[PDB]
């Protein structure tokens, strides 16, 4: 594979993995003061 | 700008058009300059200045021979196809101090010569027969045997290849004395009956041509 | 033969003795109090394109306005060096060619080379093309340079070590110059016409009667062979640039040499010289790319015209001394002012 | 998945939950809606949750000394880690291709202006590594531009168009080198003004081809976000022709190198060093370095395969144009002396 | 052959010559006499130059 | 040197017509061309003009868009294409070569013309209209333009032609200063800016016919009205 390419594609789907994992942690937040 | 001198300025673009066609027409030809003396068969390799003109797989060549200065004409030429007669020993020294006097030739560092040495069979004749023995003309023949493994030959005499092979070796090195690799000596033989010399000179302008981008590309 | 060869070393040696008391003094020390040129420096006002390989021989025209130029591509250009425009451009039949020259009138232009023959072409004529007009014959080896008289006298020197005169009109040579021993690279005609100098291989100077056909005068002062020269606008001296990488200012009322004009890292060969219109600047044209402004009477690198990427072959001055012109293997030609 | 797909999937279990309540009771507590201890399946609209275990209730009791309700989410939330050694390794690969791909720029900048200022080294061969070396200069400036857009809608979207043009170019602008040489070392006088045409059309068009393509399979399949994120078996139509360039110039490097040690041996560690030099030199002009992970799967971002294929590229991928603008320009003997004979020229200005 | 040879060689020998002294100031009297007319050395007014 | 022209004829008003010229002699793809023509009684009148290589061409506005000019370099010929004849057309008609480069004399050969007959510019004008002279005498003839004919290249455009009766105009003198081939020493001209003056010294027969004045630093080709020599 292309390297450059594939660490855009790798970096890409981290981050929103990231952005997901920190909508549920406040989300679950919410919960805890619900 | 006047009229005039519009029509003069079309006129020198029309100059420029045709100047270029020319150019560009000219180019791919490849020069070749023939050099030797007589009883060598100079002339008498392919079939002021008596300029040929040949081609072999789709590659022009432009021979030049002319008849020491003038020697600046062919500084940017393909390469040298020196002549030289190894029938004669006498005068054998005259050819190798030419050589020596040509190899060394400042205009020329760049300019691989296709040293020929012509009418072998005279010498092997000449050999066979006896009368004239090498070694009185250069004694360090009588000290000198064919190297072992770089003697082919089609079933000619070890006489005649010894001989041959100091010839070659003395002209050789007198090309290698000092080189630097920037151009380098192409020996062949000729009996003025062998047609395969355009062969020759094109593999040899294809090597030259060959090494100039190698040296372009630091490979060698 | 030994009684004619001991008389010859004595006229020889009575010679040099002769010539060496005349030496009262000498150039360099009679020009030490002078005011030195300074800096010449020369921008090239007009860079000529056309020539696809080495520029061989160019010359001007009488009107300092028109210039032909010979190039290994085998064509003669007339350029109009005001516009840059290309007048003419006429073929060559041997692209071998060595020397040009352009006739006073401009009615003709002259070329030679390797092929042993002065070829003149008439520019000015009806029909409206340049058509070769003579091709002179004779001579044995490849020609050197060549130089109008008239529209009908041409003086030629060749690598057999002569220089002769033609007829045009006739095609035939009126007088033959011998005694040169080497190649003859350079003649270069006085002012009136009626003398002209030949450098030759045997690293020796000439001067020659046209009409009489002796050799007045005989000039060695070189260690290598003599590629250029150039007679001074008095008429009454001259320049020669050789393979010593040394230009040298020669006299004739005096029969000896008068400077030298050389440098330690000036180890290339000269290929050109000319004077310009005051004579003061002996412009000469070397093998290392550039050419270098000589100040005669001083003898120093005044200025250099460094625009050429290969090696200078040609160098010419105006009529009226405005500008010059250089032709290199670079393939261009370049007027400097 | 992703961010925007999870907040809609959950936004939509809470109107489901409140079709149901209009149907201890029931309630929604913004993840799950539990029924009307008191133990409820981990919610599968969560993408991150443990969908292995279950959230305890108590029927609803309240949390003691609060007025909020009481549950208890640790088994759903068994796998959630917050690990920064992935993205660690990630920030490392951005540092090494940043400082290779600036040192890259700056010198191939000088090789290109060097080429073009001087007439003198004007042929065939200089004008094809002036092309090389402006595409060595793009696939730098492009990494940049689409870095500095994509980490930092149709204003980005051209950024990653763009960078996966002028890499592939400069992939192609490699063969164009290896393929050029080839021909001038296996070609007998073969014609160079001729063919100065077809590398530049195919060393500049031929990229655009099947980059247009991905543009058009983007936008009419796949056009979410900033085209950043692999869709499937899409990323193939840009790679694909990218390794076929790697393999290629493989298969003229060894020709080279072969011919070239079968002269050597026809002119002994003496002729060894020259062989060795002549692979070397010829090594980064090539990229050869390329066809050791040319064939790497897409592979996990902890494992070990991985670490070594960026730790590796990114040093080799970024740091080419440093030795390219060396070897070739730098290094080459007429490039050396226009620069001592422009010196001299210079020097002789001094002598004033 | 050697009679020609000194021939040319008493012609030569049995000439007018004149110091070397005088020939360089009548090349410096030259030089001044066209000093004050040659662009190549004092530099023309660009209106003046045809280049 | 030859230019035979070709067509002429009656016409009817509204029609068209085609005249060729003809040349040989001379190198005609490196010439440019003119056609002038000259009415029943009145002077002279510039037509058109192709250049070398057909890379330029300039009309009349007179005839602008009704004509038409070509030339075929390998066939020799210069063509003039005609169309919507008007009353003022009819004239005879002259093809003129002119070749221009540093030193050359355009105009340098006229033809002999063929006749139809049908059923802003600088300005230069001659005073005298017939100007009787006697042989052996000195005759001088000036003609003044508009404005000044000196160019910053230094060439002051001005051309003489003689016409004598029944006979094509010749070139006598060209950019109002240098003498052509062919015509005897006598003639001269000189002048300075828009005065402009022509000189005959010792009058032989032979010489009798109209001057015209000509200026070509700037498209159209303008003639003068003719001064006439008369014994």
């Amino acid at each position: 594979s292309v390297s450059e390419i594939q660490l855009m594609h790798n970096l890409g789907k981290h981050l929103n993995s990231m952005e997901r994992v920190e909508w549920l942690r406040k989300k679950l937040q919410d919960v805890h003061n619900f | 700008v006047s009229a005039e001198d519009k029509a003069a300025a079309e006129r020198s673009k029309m100059i420029d058009k045709n100047l270029r066609e020319d150019g560009e027409k000219a180019r791919r030809t490849l020069r070749l300059l023939l050099l030797g003396a007589d009883n060598s068969g100079k002339s008498t390799i392919v079939k002021g200045i008596f300029e040929t003109k040949f081609q072999v797989d789709k590659v022009n060549f432009h021979m030049f021979d002319v008849g020491r200065k003038w020697i600046q004409c062919f500084n940017d030429v393909t390469a040298i196809i020196f002549v030289v007669d190894s029938s004669d020993y006498n005068r054998l020294q005259e050819a190798l101090n030419d050589f020596k006097s040509i190899w060394n030739n400042r205009w020329l560092r760049t300019i691989s010569v296709i040293l020929f040495l012509n009418k072998q069979d005279l010498l092997a004749e000449k050999v066979l027969a006896g009368k004239s023995k090498i070694e009185d003309y250069f004694p360090e023949f009588a000290r000198y045997t064919t190297p072992e493994d770089a003697t082919p030959e089609p079933g000619e005499d070890p006489r005649v290849t010894r001989a041959k092979y100091f010839i070659r070796k003395e002209f050789v090195d007198i090309s290698t004395a000092s080189g630097d690799g920037r151009h380098i000596c192409y020996p062949h033989f000729t009996c003025a009956v062998d047609t395969e010399n355009a062969r020759r000179i094109f593999n040899d302008c294809k090597d030259i041509i060959l090494q100039m981008n190698l040296r372009e590309y630091n490979l060698v | 033969l030994d009684q004619l060869r001991q008389e010859a070393e004595q006229l020889k040696n009575q010679i040099r003795d002769a010539r060496k008391a005349c030496a009262d003094a000498t150039l360099s020390q009679i020009t030490n109090n002078i005011d030195p040129v300074g800096r010449i420096q020369m921008r090239t006002r007009r860079t000529l394109r056309g020539h696809l390989a080495k520029i061989y021989a160019m010359h001007w025209g009488t009107d300092s306005r028109l210039l032909v130029s010979a190039s290994q591509d085998g064509k003669l250009i007339i350029w109009d060096s005001y516009t840059t425009n290309k007048v003419h451009a006429i073929p060559l039949r041997s692209s071998w060619v060595m020397t040009c020259a352009y006739a006073p009138s401009g009615n003709y232009v002259a070329c030679g080379g390797l092929d042993n023959i002065c070829s003149i072409y008439n520019l000015k004529t009806r029909e409206g093309n340049v058509r070769v007009s003579r091709e002179l014959a004779g001579h044995t080896g490849y020609l050197s340079c060549c130089r109008f008289l008239d529209d009908n006298q041409i003086v030629t020197s060749s690598g057999d070590t002569t220089c002769a005169l033609w007829d045009i009109e006739t095609g035939q040579q009126t007088t033959t110059f011998t005694g040169h021993t080497g190649d003859v690279m350079s003649l270069s005609l006085a002012p009136d016409t009626r003398l002209f100098v030949s450098g030759a291989c045997d690293a020796s100077a000439k001067l020659w009667d046209v009409r009489e056909g002796m050799c007045r005068q005989t000039f060695t002062g070189h260690e290598s062979d003599i590629n250029a020269i150039c007679f001074f606008p008095n008429g009454n001296a001259f320049a020669t640039g050789s393979d010593d990488a040394t230009c040298r200012l020669f006299d004739l009322r005096a029969d000896q040499e008068l400077m030298t004009y050389s440098h330690d890292n000036i180890i290339c060969g000269i290929t050109s010289v000319s004077f310009s219109k005051s004579g003061r600047l002996l412009l000469a044209g070397y093998d290392d790319f550039n050419c270098n402004v000589w100040d005669a009477l001083k003898a120093d690198r005044a200025g250099v015209l460094a625009g050429h990427d290969n090696r200078v072959s040609c160098l010419g001055v105006t009529d009226d001394g405005m500008a010059v012109a250089t032709g290199s293997w670079d393939s261009f030609l370049k007027i400097w002012n | 998945m992703t961010k925007e797909e999870q907040i809609f999937l959950l936004h939509r279990a809470q109107a489901q939950c409140e079709k149901r309540l209009k149907e201890c009771l029931p309630e929604w507590d913004h993840i799950l809606c539990w029924p009307l201890v008191v133990a409820v399946p981990c919610p599968d609209y969560i993408y991150d949750f443990n969908h292995k275990g279950h959230a305890y209730r108590r029927c609803w009791e309240l949390v003691p000394g609060h007025n909020r309700t009481w549950a208890n989410y640790s088994e759903c939330v068994k796998f959630l880690t917050n690990e920064t050694r992935e993205r660690e390794v990630f920030d490392r690969l951005g540092m090494i291709y940043t400082v290779g791909y600036s040192v890259s720029l700056a010198s191939l900048t000088v090789a290109v202006l060097i080429l073009a200022y001087f007439r003198r080294l004007h042929c065939t061969r200089n004008y094809i590594h002036m092309h090389l070396f402006l595409s060595f200069m793009l696939r730098a400036v492009s990494i940049f531009v689409k870095d500095a857009v994509l980490y930092s809608y149709a204003g980005c979207r051209v950024a990653v168009t763009f960078f996966l043009y002028f890499l592939a170019t400069n992939y192609y602008w490699i063969l164009v080198e290896g393929l050029y040489l080839h021909s001038l070392i296996f070609m007998a006088f073969f014609s160079e003004k001729k063919y100065l045409w077809g590398f530049t059309v195919f060393g500049w068009g031929l990229p655009a081809v099947f980059v247009a393509v991905w543009v058009s399979v983007r936008a009419t399949l796949a056009n979410t976000g900033c085209w950043d994120l692999s869709s499937g078996n899409k990323k193939w139509i840009i790679q694909v022709p990218i390794l076929a360039s790697i393999v290629l110039n493989f298969i003229l490097f060894i020709n080279i190198v072969r011919v070239l040690a079968t002269k050597l041996r026809e002119t002994t560690r003496q002729q060894y060093r020259k062989l060795l030099k002549s692979t070397l030199v010829l090594m980064p002009l090539f990229g050869v370095h390329y066809i050791v992970f040319m064939a790497t799967p897409y592979t996990e971002v902890s494992g070990t395969l991985w670490q070594v294929q960026m730790h590796y590229e990114m040093l080799f991928n970024s740091f080419q144009g440093f030795f390219v603008a060396i070897i070739y320009c730098f290094c080459n003997g007429e490039v050396q002396a226009e620069i001592k004979k422009s010196w001299s020229r210079w020097t002789l200005a001094l002598d004033f | 052959q050697a009679r020609k040879l000194v021939e040319q060689l008493k012609m030569e020998a049995n000439i007018d010559r004149i110091k070397v002294s005088k020939a360089a100031a009548d090349l410096m009297a030259y030089c001044e006499a066209h000093a004050k007319e040659d662009p190549l050395l004092t530099p023309v007014p660009a209106s003046e130059n045809p280049f | 040197v030859q230019l035979v022209e070709s067509g002429g004829g009656l016409v009817q008003p509204g029609g068209s017509r085609k005249l060729s010229c003809s040349a040989s002699g001379f190198a005609f793809s490196s010439f440019g061309m003119h056609w002038v023509r000259q009415a029943p009684e009145k002077g002279l009148e510039w037509v058109a003009y192709i250049s070398s290589g057909s890379g330029t061409i300039y009309y009349a506005d007179t005839v602008k868009g009704r004509f038409t000019i070509s030339r075929d370099d390998p066939k020799n010929t210069l063509f003039l294409q005609m169309t919507s004849l008007r009353s003022e057309d009819t004239a005879m008609y002259y093809c003129v070569r002119s070749i221009y480069y540093y030193g050359s004399s355009p105009f340098d050969f006229w033809g002999q013309g063929t006749t139809l007959t049908v059923s802003s510019d600088i300005v230069m004008t001659q005073a005298t209209s017939s100007v009787p002279v006697t042989p052996g005498e000195s005759v001088s003839i000036s003609c003044r333009s508009s404005k000044s004919l000196l160019h910053s290249n230094g060439n002051t455009y001005l051309y003489w032609f003689l016409q004598r009766p029944g006979q094509s105009p010749q070139l006598l003198i060209y950019r109002m200063s240098n003498l052509a081939s062919g015509v005897p020493d006598r003639f001269s001209g000189s002048g300075s800016g828009t005065a402009f003056t022509l000189t005959i010294s010792r009058l032989e027969a032979e010489d009798v016919g109209v001057y015209y004045c000509m200026q070509h630093l700037e498209y159209p080709l303008t003639f003068g009205a003719g001064t006439k020599l008369e014994l």
